[PDB]
C-alpha cells in the first residue's frame, strides 16, 4: 500500500476514510495486523511530483 | 469563540454530497454512527457553531 499519510487514521482499517471509502475495503475484524511504514527521509521523494 | 454569532440554518436539503463537492472539505464521519447510513438521515434544528 501507498498513501498520504495526513489520513491515514480515517482510512485505517475497521474505520471509514478517504480512500477507505474510494478504493479498498476490508471486513469488520480481520485476522490480520495492520502495518504503517513512515518514512522520515531517505525513502520520500525529492525530485519527482 | 467568544463571538458565538451566526447565520441560522435550518428546513434545508442537507445533501451529503455538498459537502464532498467543496474542495477543502476533509471531515464529515461521525465517531458513533456510519456515513453510509448518515448519507440519507434526517435531522431537525441542526446548525453549524462558529
Amino acid at each position: 500500500f501507498v498513501i498520504r499519510g495526513d489520513e491515514v487514521r480515517q482510512i485505517a482499517p475497521g474505520q471509514t476514510g478517504n480512500i477507505a471509502d474510494y478504493n479498498y475495503k476490508l471486513p469488520d475484524d480481520f485476522t490480520g495486523c495492520v502495518i504503517a511504514w513512515n518514512s522520515n527521509k531517505l525513502d520520500s521523494k525529492v525530485s519527482g511530483n | 469563540v467568544y463571538a458565538w454569532n451566526r447565520k441560522r440554518i435550518s428546513n434545508c436539503v442537507a445533501d451529503y454530497s455538498v459537502l464532498y463537492n467543496l474542495a477543502p472539505f476533509f471531515t464529515f464521519k461521525c465517531y458513533g454512527v456510519s456515513p453510509t447510513k448518515l448519507n440519507d438521515l434526517c435531522f431537525t434544528n441542526v446548525y453549524a457553531d462558529s
